[PDB]
């Protein structure tokens, strides 16, 4: 008992000097002396669990609790391993016990709140982590994690102070040497400086370097040439997302465009195989497959990137789920670099480059980053649009009376043969009109209706509400469509005759100075509505209320739910013009609506997340849609608005530049890629660190 | 979407 203490106290010792295995065999020592020992058992439970021993973290943990029934913290913390285990139930009975004992406890209140938070219950969420604050008002971990929850559904109540006090929490943590509760792909949304949102990614990389140095391992040995694998360069494609991701949606073909005279390509995999045919495609056209989801020790996974012969290890995870950014803190290739997934820095010193573009992150901006910048020559941003969307490569519409290209759309592999079935087609000066007949009534019909699909002449014509019933693998972007299909404005109730504009993102991507902007856009053009999605639908009655307060009646906001992933960017086609959001730009989302034909008007910031959008559209070669500050965006919007003639030049300019820019030509990404890769190499071959690549 | 899944860029856990 006595002898006890003192043993948990030099484990406890030896725990804050670092010496681990030490502060375990000394809370073995404690237990072996004094069995119910619920203290010893906690620590050592706490300990097996920053080593990634959960399940032997379980075991202390509920001796912990039993010993002492009234030890909330223990039930707490064994809610963490549960959550981390992913045992989403056993986690909530952990905290939910916890809060029982102790209804003041607040940390228990904030780890309930996560719970809801990640299950999707935001209001839930928001509620748990008021309750935490009231217990706790000093609680930076819960007012961050509450801020992004109220950023989450848009609300913005005391906005302004609110960014005020996160700044305020950041400075004071980075100055008390403590890890930011700002998450860092969160930090991006907040008026954080440069200089914060790099520190509290370089805190991030701290922690997987301190997780990778128990391993005790040395540094690796590097290849210093080609020989070894035939004049090759061995690449290494690191992601959590080869599946059904934005990831895959973006650079599934690059993989097997790469040269194999020059290139040999690996994708280590960090997840599971999830039987979609994105992970199918990677698969079968990378020289190598490594599922390390199968290899959960970080030290046997480097190990086998490492035996590999990896030259250039790619970091597409970043500070993102499922990343192991412990597998690059142990440096197994001699050039690690960050690409697409991502966008900011790693702030990690194991990172040596990142793969962007001068219009995504100018030499100005340089300061931002920890990594090198390596530039491609136009944009760093790629899509799989021209492989996954070919039945949007040509259109047709449906004249249902002047003539409109974004009212009813035809769409499809086939949609020339259907047409030459058809009399009367008009081509108009090229955009085939179908005018208004027996067959249009048909199509009209349908949509009304709500029937799922017909036939004409022999062909299929598919609703386009209707494609998980029809196809499910072409819904997702797994499969090309193989009928044709329609889409019309008055499937998502948009008016017949007003400007479009959209905005497809996450609502999380708005703040109050864009909505403003929005709604100034909105009130000088009278016949026009803003098109959003129920990203989450909690969301709208928030920029509902808040678009009330700025003047606008309710019909000048339409939602629509979100869509599956062919749809989403096939109904891109009934909006006039796109309106990016600044503070976040459509990243994915920016590609999806520019493949659909949609002019997109930007007004790029000065971090990367802000500036995705800027550049894509500087690839497209559509200078005249990137603005200089918020007048600019607003008279750029309303000039697309309300020209009619210019409206349709940009439109006109959009939908051919898709295909004759480099923006979605992935042959020429990879080519391009290529080129930058040689660069890294041939430059740490003639022995130098790394250096910036910017020409 | 509802009735299915839409996966999106999410940061990892802390
Ligand atoms: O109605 C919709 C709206 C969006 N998306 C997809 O959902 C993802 C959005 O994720 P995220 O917010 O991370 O996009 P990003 O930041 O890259 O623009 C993208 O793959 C979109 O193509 C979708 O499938 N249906
Ligand atoms: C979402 O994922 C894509 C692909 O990995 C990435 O390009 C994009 O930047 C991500 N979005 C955000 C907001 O992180």
């Amino acid at each position: 008992p006595t002898h006890a203490d003192s043993l948990n106290n030099l484990a406890n010792i030896k725990r804050e000097q670092g010496n681990i295995e030490e502060a375990v065999r000394l809370y073995r020592k404690a237990l072996e002396v004094f069995p119910e020992f619920a203290a010893a058992h906690s620590n050592l439970a706490s300990v097996l669990q920053q080593q990634g021993k959960l399940q032997e973290a379980l075991m202390h943990y509920k001796e912990a609790i039993r010993i002492s029934p009234t030890f909330a913290d223990a039930y707490s913390n064994m809610g963490n391993t549960l959550k981390e285990m992913q045992d989403v139930q056993g986690a909530l009975q952990c905290y939910t016990r916890a809060i029982q004992i102790n209804p003041a406890f607040a940390d228990a209140h904030s780890n309930l709140a996560s719970i809801h938070k990640d299950s999707g219950n935001i209001p839930e969420a928001i509620a748990s982590y008021r309750t935490a604050l009231k217990l706790k008002p000093d609680f930076p971990d819960a007012y961050c994690n509450l801020a992004h929850c109220l950023q989450i559904v848009c609300d913005w109540t005391d906005y302004d102070e609110r960014m005020k006090k996160l700044v305020s929490i950041v400075a004071d943590q980075l100055e008390k040497n403590r890890l930011p509760s700002v998450h860092p792909h969160h930090s991006m949304l907040y008026p954080l400086s440069h200089g914060f949102r790099k520190a509290i990614a370089e805190r991030h990389g701290n922690l997987c370097l301190d997780k990778i140095n128990v391993l005790h391992k040395p540094p690796y040995e590097h290849p210093k040439d080609l020989k070894l694998s035939d004049g090759r360069l061995r690449v290494g494609y690191v992601s959590s997302n080869f599946g059904n991701h934005p990831t895959s949606h973006l650079m599934q073909s690059i993989p097997g465009m790469h040269n194999p005279d020059k290139f040999e390509v690996f994708c280590y995999a960090l997840s599971p195989d999830d039987g979609t045919n994105f992970r199918v495609k990677v698969m079968a056209e990378a020289n190598h497959f490594i599922d390390l989801s199968q290899i959960p020790c970080n030290g046997k996974a480097a190990d086998r990137i490492h035996q590999d012969g990896i030259h250039i290890l790619v970091n597409m995870n970043g500070y993102t789920k499922g990343a192991r950014n412990e597998l690059f803190a142990l440096r197994p290739a001699p050039i690690q670099a960050m690409w697409l997934g991502y966008p900011g820095t790693s702030g990690a010193l194991f990172m040596d480059y990142i793969i962007t573009d001068q219009e995504t992150s100018p030499a100005e901006v340089a300061e931002q980053y920890s990594e090198k910048l390596a530039y491609m020559p136009h944009t760093f941003f790629i899509g799989d649009h021209a492989n996954m969307f070919p039945h949007l490569k040509k259109k047709a519409v449906i004249d249902f009376k002047h003539i409109y290209d974004n009212r009813i759309v035809l769409n499809g592999i086939d949609l020339k043969a259907f047409l030459d079935s058809l009399p009367d087609v008009k081509i108009v000066k090229n955009m085939p009109v179908i005018p208004m007949n027996t067959i249009a009534e048909a199509v009209i019909e349908m949509i009304n209706r709500g029937q799922i699909q017909i036939t004409i002449n022999g062909f299929s014509i598919s609703n386009g509400l209707a494609t998980t019933q029809i196809n499910n693998k072409a819904a997702t972007g797994e499969e090309v469509p193989r009928t044709i299909i329609v889409t019309t404005r008055s499937q998502y109730g948009l008016p017949e005759d007003a400007i479009v504009y959209c905005n497809f993102n996450q609502l999380y991507k708005i703040d109050p100075s864009t909505l403003q902007m929005w709604a100034n856009i909105l009130k000088r053009v009278p016949n026009s509505v803003l098109w959003l999605l129920r990203f989450p639908a909690v969301g709208e009655p928030n920029i509902q209320q808040y678009a009330q307060n700025m003047g606008l009646p309710q019909n000048r906001i339409i939602f629509s739910p979100v869509a599956p992933k062919e749809e989403h960017v096939r109904r891109g086609q009934l909006a006039d013009v796109c309106l990016d959001t600044p503070l976040c730009n459509g990243h994915t989302t920016g590609m999806d609506v520019l493949w659909a034909g949609t002019p997109m008007v930007t007004m790029p910031g000065e971090t990367l997340a802000s500036r995705v959008a800027a550049s894509q559209l500087t690839c497209l070669g559509c200078l005249e849609l990137i603005a200089k500050n918020r007048q600019e965006y607003e008279d750029i919007a309303v000039k697309l608005g309300t020209d009619l003639e210019y409206l349709k030049k940009v439109r006109g300019k959009v939908w051919k530049q898709r295909i004759s820019s480099p923006l979605f030509n992935t042959k020429q990404y990879t080519m391009e890629l290529e080129r930058l890769y040689l660069q890294m190499w041939e430059h740490y071959a003639a022995g130098n660190k790394p250096d910036h690549m910017i020409k | 979407y509802p009735g299915g899944s839409t996966p999106v860029s999410s940061a990892n856990m802390m």
